[PDB]
RNA sequence: CGAAGAACCUUACCUGGUCUUGACAUCCACGGAAGUUUUCAGAGAUGAGAAUGUGCCUUCGGGAACCGUGAGACAGGUGC
RNA sequence: GGUCCGGCCGGGAACUCAAAGGAGACUGCCAGUGAUAAACUGGAGGAAGGUGGGGAUGACGUCAAGUCAUCAUGGCCCUUACGACCAGGGCUACACACGUGCUACAAUGGCGCAUACAAAGAGAAGCGACCUCGCGAGAGCAAGCGGACCUCAUAAAGUGCGUCGUAGUCCGGAUUGGAGUCUGCAACUCGACUCCAUGAAGUCGGAAUCGCUAGUAAUCGUGGAUCAGAAUGCCACGGUG
């Protein structure tokens, strides 16, 4: 499947390849090794692209590491600012769900100090 | 002809019949061996009719209602004593010399208020 | 806020049916999530006052809101006189 | 987070904003029921908050979609 | 299996009451019960009669308030009728409603 | 306090008629759970077994023997100031004080298991080697030496 | 803590908007049939309109259900 | 007795159960004790034993203590007032502690698949299964169920077979990236919970504030009201121990 992304599985078995990649749903991981469907056991090398390029296009609309990591950044604009739903919380550049999560901010954002 | 048992014990809610002869320890339709197969205390539900030679004599049959092994292992006690007391009067001697005729019914006067016993009145050598 | 609201409940408690809860059974239907007409909801929601369910409520053998037990339909000071008369049939010696 | 199916909008406020919409070079509109969410055509102008210990501006620029104006209200000196 | 849940103040009063149905209700037809109790409610009772506030004056009183389930397994008219014909005898409360 | 009701009566264990292995797991329990601790317990016997595929068990008390007191200290001012004075702990409180020795050892002592804890430390009390054998010892070393002071 | 819900909340309090027979409830004086439905205002209290209605005795008297305005008497609170 | 394998529906009264009226254990007779007093021990015999247990009533005397925020009322309140209508809001900051209450420090642990048994409760301003759409908070259909019928537990332990190999993780929810919701004028500078990314202190802390003796504190859960409602408060009985 010749998935976009920074890291790789280094001779871990399966079931623990797959969820040390830099963002891949560990509750689906269970799944999605049958979904391909391949063994428990294998040390990801063995796939040779191809044992896997057996679910490429649901893969490739999938938001494997490297938008999870940055571009799912662009996926907040439309809800971003002032005025009604989500917020302009997430501009101002704070923690957002946290009690009175405004107030955390001092590691953040500039304060540090108390 | 036949004789009967019941009992109330942490907490079951359980039941025993005694039949005329073959030596046997069935819970509705399961063998002993098989409903306690590791609670260690599985050993005491059969143990004061294999004295009196129940293996062509006596046979024996527990139904149940709060399944709860741990009780019924003893609330069976009372059960096959109160079963035994119409076949042999002689065993009322027996299965109290060895304590299988006795029911759970005893505190030790205990804490009520905060001290942890409470019957026994102050107490001297005079005052 | 002692005898208060209950000049404004009175006149409008009684009509919750024609308010909304009889008077949505047909357009109120496809008014729903389930249903999906956007439209609609929005033009019943203009009543505000009467909208149910909604009573601010009259604990008649206390004069006045010293709150209201609701599982006793007494105000939340009036409990001892049960002791006296048996309208709480299980209070007795307390459980402390 | 709690507008917790769609929008909604203080009421008695986006009623009263048609005069200030209108030609919208005028001076600044204000609110106190600060549970206020607006709308996206106050756009170009400047709404105001009750704070509560004083009143504040706000600039509705040209980007405005995402939370209550209480996301710029002073309540009490935050130290 | 229709359930008349018989109830009185006093067993004197349900005992009487129960009695006649068993005999009566049962004559052409079901085995009808009667004797069958509930939760029985024989609590004790206290109400205020103080001359003034001062001590106790709350005579403390006990009660029975005894109930039983009357039950017929057939509605069969030709052998329950005398229990609808005891309309007359209004101090027992007989919850016959299922 | 003048009444004679005072200690517990158990039962003996399930597979050899004992009150020793019986307690001995009831010391050793440390969150109640019983039954599995007494099948544990069980295959400590039989992990002490392996070490010469003989009834081991005939070896249980040649350990406990050197684990067994005689001293107990208990709260003693009586001379105006700390005057111990020991006296011995009775005839049944003897092997029932070695279990809490073997326990209080076990909990951290670093062996394979939880029987295998049980069965190299009653291997070490038996070669006189054991943690118990050395915590029965101190308290020999302090109270019964101080026999001669008392 | 009372508070077992100090962001409609049994309101402290910060206020602003009404009042001091006030919200609630009487004894006589002249009179009224009681209510349903939206539209625009208003932060709430409250403001300005538009339509639709007319019950029971029945001495046609006196009133009921039930709403009024005008009299003299006259209302209240955890204060320890 | 039939089985079409479900007490299913025939079929009858052993006992649990449900339970009303009620009832039976006394130094009773056996050995030791001493004054054949005392009573204290074991036991005939027992469902308890020397109040058999658990609730309970809680006399005078009760601290010059309360309930002075329903008390019940004598002496005395403010009354342009402490009297009554109605929309807003802000209590939580943060240096400080210090504790009450929470936990995280890994195998007498858990982790992954599979297996044996209880119930204490509250329940038409009600409680709601089967059953439809599901990543799930959460939608819908609706049998039912008024007091063993409806439902909310399919306690957690434990047991059989696999996987880590002592390893800051696989466990830490400190929390912060985004995503969503049940109500509401209402929660955002104010919550309550859900889906996936994650990962702040983490490795056994000293001194010295009292828990807790028995079927009793480690251990092992479930419910309730206030009230348009989220307490970790407290409150009560079960059980490996």
């Amino acid at each position: 499947a010749r998935i976009a992304g920074i890291n790789i599985p280094d001779h871990k078995h399966a079931v623990i390849a797959l969820t040390s990649i830099y963002g891949v749903g560990k509750t689906r991981s269970k799944a999605i090794l049958a979904a391909a469907g391949i063994a428990e056991d294998v040390k990801i090398s063995e796939l040779s692209e191809g044992q896997i390029d057996t679910l490429r296009d649901e893969v490739a609309k999938f938001v494997v590491e490297g938008d999870l990591r940055r571009e799912i950044s662009m996926s907040i604009k439309r809800l971003m600012d002032l005025g009604c739903y989500r917020g302009l919380r997430h501009r101002r550049g704070l923690p957002v769900r946290g009690q009175r999560t405004k107030t955390n901010a001092r590691t953040r954002k500039g304060p540090r100090k108390p | 002809n036949q004789y009967y048992g019941t009992g109330r014990r942490k907490s079951s809610a359980a039941r025993v019949f005694i039949k005329p002869g073959n030596g046997k320890i069935v819970i509705n339709q399961r063998s002993l061996e098989q409903y306690f197969g590791r609670e260690t205390a599985r050993m005491v539900v059969r143990q004061p009719l294999e004295l009196v030679d129940m293996v062509e004599k006596l046979d024996l049959y527990i139904t149940v209602k709060g399944g709860g092994i741990s009780g019924q292992a003893g609330a069976i006690r009372h059960g096959i004593t109160r079963a035994l007391m119409e076949y042999d009067e002689s065993l009322r001697s027996e299965l109290r010399k060895a304590g299988f005729v006795t029911r759970d019914a005893r505190q030790v006067e205990r804490k009520k208020v905060g001290l942890r016993k409470a019957r026994r009145r102050p107490q001297f050598s005079k005052r | 806020a002692k005898q208060s609201m209950k000049a404004r409940e009175v006149k409008r408690v009684a009509l919750a049916d024609k308010y909304f809860a009889k008077r949505a059974e047909l357009k109120a239907i496809i008014s729903d999530v389930n249903d999906r007409w956007n439209a609609v909801l929005k033009l019943q929601t203009l009543p505000r006052d009467s909208s149910p369910s909604r009573q601010r409520n009259r604990c008649r053998q206390t004069g006045r809101p010293h709150g209201f037990l609701r599982k006793f339909g007494l105000s939340r000071i009036k409990v001892r006189e049960a002791a006296m008369r048996g309208e709480i049939p299980g209070l007795k010696k307390a459980s402390w | 987070r709690s507008l917790k199916k769609g929008p909604f909008i203080d009421l008695h406020l986006l009623k009263k904003v048609e005069k200030a919409v209108e030609s919208g070079d005028k001076k600044p509109l204000r609110t106190w029921s600060r549970r206020s969410t607006i709308f996206p055509n106050m756009i170009g102008l400047t709404i105001a908050v009750h704070n509560g210990r004083q009143h504040v501006p706000v600039f509705v620029t040209d980007e405005m979609v995402g939370h209550k104006l209480g996301e710029f209200a002073p309540t009490r000196t935050y130290r | 299996r229709i359930r008349i849940r018989l109830k009185a103040f006093d067993h004197r009063l349900i005992d009487q009451a129960t009695a006649e149905i068993v005999e009566t209700a049962k004559r052409t037809g079901a085995q009808v019960r009667g004797p069958i109790p509930l939760p029985t409610r024989k609590e004790r009772f206290t109400v205020l009669i103080s001359p003034h506030v001062n001590k106790d004056a709350r005579d403390q009183y006990e009660i029975r308030t005894h109930l039983r389930l009357v039950d017929i397994v057939e509605p069969t008219e030709k052998t329950v009728d005398a229990l609808m014909r005891l309309d007359l005898a209004a101090g027992v409360d007989v919850q016959i409603s299922l | 306090r003048r009444r004679v009701i005072g200690q517990r009566k158990i039962l003996p264990d399930p597979k050899f008629g004992s009150e020793l292995l019986a307690k001995f797991v009831n010391i050793l329990m440390v969150d109640g759970k019983k039954s599995t601790a007494e099948s544990i317990v069980y295959s400590a016997l039989e992990t002490l077994a392996q070490r010469s595929g003989k009834s081991e068990l005939e070896a249980f008390e040649v350990a406990l023997e050197n684990v067994r007191p005689t001293v107990e200290v208990k709260s003693r001012r009586v001379g105006g100031s700390t005057y111990q004075v020991p006296v011995e702990v009775r005839p049944v409180r003897r092997n029932a004080l070695a279990m809490r020795w073997i326990v209080e050892a076990a909990r951290k002592r670093g062996d394979k298991s939880m029987a295998l804890r049980l069965a190299n430390e009653l291997s070490d009390a038996a070669e006189n080697k054991g943690t118990a054998v050395k915590k029965r010892e101190d308290v020999h070393r302090m109270a019964e030496a101080n026999k001669a002071f008392a």
